[PDB]
Order: C-alpha cells, then sequence, then structure tokens
C-alpha cells in the first residue's frame, strides 16, 4: 500500500536504516511506526 | 541559535538553545514549550538516539539542524 511504503521511508529516514531493516521491524509491530522505532532505539542489554 | 524539533505527527519545534546545552536541557525545552515529558521523549539525529547527559556538540548537532522527537507509547 502507499501508507505501508510511506511509513517504511519514514522508519527508514529516521532510524538512518536500510529499508529491509524497517519493513521488517514495520511488520513485526503490527505496521504501527512509532512502536516500531521505540523498538529500533531501545537499547539491547 | 535555532535548532527544530520534528514530531512523528509532523510538528516543528523550535528552540533556542546553545552547543554546549545538554539534551537534558533540550527535553525540558521541548516540555516547557509543548508539555511533553522528558521521560517520554526519545531524541534522534543521524539515526543514533542522543543521551541526555551528552551535548549538541558532542553530535555536531549544528544550527538549524532537525532533531526527530520519537515519544514512547505508554500506558492508556
Ligand atoms: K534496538
Ligand atoms: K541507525
Amino acid at each position: 500500500s502507499n501508507a505501508r511504503r510511506l511509513l517504511c521511508v519514514e522508519f527508514a529516514s529516521v532510524a538512518s536504516c536500510d529499508a529491509a531493516v524497517a519493513q521488517c521491524f514495520l511488520a513485526e509491530n503490527d505496521w504501527e511506526m512509532e512502536r516500531a522505532l521505540n523498538s529500533y532505539f531501545e537499547p539491547p542489554v | 541559535m535555532q535548532i527544530f524539533v520534528k514530531t512523528l505527527t509532523g510538528k516543528t519545534i523550535t528552540l533556542e538553545v546553545e552547543p554546549s546545552d545538554t539534551i537534558e536541557n533540550v527535553k525540558a525545552k521541548i516540555q516547557d514549550k509543548e508539555g511533553i515529558p522528558p521521560d517520554q521523549q526519545r531524541l534522534i539525529f543521524a539515526g543514533k538516539q542522543l543521551e541526555d547527559g551528552r551535548t549538541l556538540s558532542d553530535y555536531n548537532i549544528q544550527k538549524e539542524s532537525t532533531l526527530h522527537l520519537v515519544l514512547r507509547l505508554r500506558g492508556g
């Protein structure tokens, strides 16, 4: 969808990451972008 | 100098800061102007989350830079 492509572009821009990583963070978080970005930035421990 | 903080809702917050200001300082400024609690805020620049104790200079956040503001999603 145009929506999911946009969400992926925006994620990849904020995260400065590649599109595959961005898209899979999105898909694995029910396509919820702010939630997915929180997951990206929460440090591993 | 002015920097810009862009939310994921497309809102641009303009802040007046010095390079030597800490990230904790910046989050407090955002709370002052917008009401967003610092503990909710993740500030991002160049694809990295900014740490409270570091400075704008530490990250080479120059004047007219844009930070991204990602909000933690709790409760509710
Ligand atoms: K992570
Ligand atoms: K990154």
